Formats: structure tokens, sequence, C-alpha cells
């Protein structure tokens, strides 16, 4: 089998204050794109630096996970740190990502310049991070997943199947 | 005894995948907002998509959350110049008789300005 690591950065969602609404358009967005058997792992944890850093180890190195989205910290206020967390936790950066999902965004909107999303590797295990906003989360992840499966493929990961009709991955 | 439930969500843009994830979004929480446990409570959906959103039916997204049994209709909306672009309005048929003034509606990203205002404009006449 297959896991993919989801991860939700929110002070009020991990509370209980509001529902997480980005990470279930994560995973409805993985639930399509994908017709092989995957398992999501799924977390909820609040703004804070070090317990990210936790979070994306345990899932790359513990539960081994050959993906891992993050949605929410990545603007320039003070509390959203969800960046600075992906770049203590990897050891190469893919700068494609980050560029790629800025232009995109950047076309509708202006404050795309704001975003500080990154992505990068650890060992065997791809982490990208996306915003808040559930409009824009579709939108990055339809920008940068079909080259996922092929990325994953060159870490001798799972062999990611997709749904012709949802999304075309590269190979 | 019949309520209309209102609802409404935007997408970025028309690609199948944010029409299919939006409409998700938007019924899963217009459902759970009035406490709807079974989709037998509903007697049909109504979907207007606005003239910018083609790539897929919003009928396509609720079958997906498994509502066959629900009967499902989906049109165009007027294309009212500087009108919010790319919205998926929903109105749900609910069998209740639960009061006008209690069933709450759904507006959502973008959408949140359709929210009706109380206090606004209003005639002599």
């Amino acid at each position: 089998k297959a896991k993919i690591g989801i991860v939700t950065v929110s002070d009020r969602a991990s509370a209980g204050i509001t529902a997480d609404i980005s990470g279930k358009a994560i995973i409805l967005a993985l639930n399509l794109y994908l017709t092989s058997e995957w398992e999501p792992i799924y977390q909820v944890i609040p703004d804070e630096q070090k317990v990210i850093e936790t979070t994306l180890i345990k899932m790359a190195d513990i539960q081994d996970c050959c993906l891992i989205v993050t949605t929410g910290g990545t603007g320039p206020a003070k509390r959203d740190v969800t960046p600075e967390a992906t770049e203590a936790v990897c050891d190469r950066m893919m700068p494609g990502f980050g560029e790629l999902m800025r232009a995109e965004s950047l076309k509708e909107v202006p404050t795309a310049i704001l975003s500080r999303q990154t992505a990068g590797l650890r060992g065997d295990s791809l982490i990208v991070n996306l915003p808040g906003d559930p409009a824009s989360i579709s939108d990055c992840l339809l920008a940068v997943f079909p080259a996922i499966p092929y990325c994953i493929d060159l870490m001798e990961g799972p062999y990611l199947e997709c749904n012709e009709a949802m999304i075309k991955p590269f190979r | 005894m019949v309520r209309g439930i209102r609802g409404a969500i935007t997408v970025n843009s028309d690609t199948p995948t944010s029409i299919i994830i939006a409409t998700i979004l938007l019924l899963e929480k217009m459902l759970e907002a009035n406490g709807i446990q079974s989709y037998e409570e509903l007697a049909a959906v109504i979907f207007t998509v606005t003239e910018d959103l083609t790539s897929a039916f919003p009928a396509e997204a609720a079958r997906q959350i498994g509502m066959h049994r629900v009967p499902l209709l989906s049109a165009r909306e007027v294309p009212v110049p500087g009108s919010l672009p790319r919205v998926i309005r929903v109105l749900a048929l609910w069998n209740t008789d639960t009061p006008q003034d209690r069933v709450r509606h759904v507006y959502l990203s973008e959408a949140v300005r359709l929210r009706p205002d109380l206090e606004s404009a209003q005639l002599e006449h």
C-alpha cells in the first residue's frame, strides 16, 4: 500500500473552534486523482514550529509517507511558521514547487507574493506546503501534482496510479 | 411542509476537480449546519453555475457522496456584468417543520459577499 500525510496547521482548528475544511479539501482532492490504494495519515496541530517539525518527521521517517502535504501558516504573519519548519526537517529543497505555485495564484491575486510556501525532501519523502483557503488548495495541488507521482518513482517509492479524467501525470 | 436551503461557494479555475471539491464542501456544510442526518429528508436539490464554469456537472459531485436517490438538477445562472465570477449556487428543498427564521444558509469562500444583509436597501412605496 501507500501512505500520504495531510497536516493542517491551525491554532483555531487544533483547539476545536473551527472545522478543518482545508484538510478535508486536500483529502477530497487526493481521493480524486488517485485510483490506487492509499492510506491518509492526517493530523491537526497548532502554529508551533517545534510541533510541526516533529509531525513532519513522524510521518516521513516513522510512518513512511511518500508524500506529505501541509496547509496553513505560510504567510507573513508572526505566527505563520510552517515553511521554517519545512526547511529544518528537509535535507534538500525543491524550489520549483514554490516558484510555480506562486506564478499560478499570482495571476488572479497579487498577494501571491506574500506567500512563503516551499517544498523539500526528507530521505524518500516529499513535503509540499499549501495555503489555508480551499479554493487555492485545489489550484495549487492541481498545478504541482502532475510531477509528484514521477518524483516519488525517482525516490523508489510507491507507484501512484491516476484517474486520467481528474488529472494526468507526466512520466 | 418544505423549506428551501440556500448555499453558495466559489472556485478559482474552471476544472472538474475544483468544481467537485467545492460542491461537496458546500453540500456537506449545508447539511451539517441544519443537522440533516439522512439524505431522505431532501426532496430535491438544484444547482446553478455561472457562465464561466462548464467543466463538470455539480450533480456528478453529489453522487460522489452517495446522493444517488436525491433528485438533482443544474442550470446556468444569469450572466450579470460585474457579478461575482465562478460561483456555484445551491437550492435544496428540505422536508421539515423548521421555521424560516431558523434555517441556516451557507456562503463559503468568496461567496460570503452574497450573504444577505438584514439591514439593507428597502422602499417607502
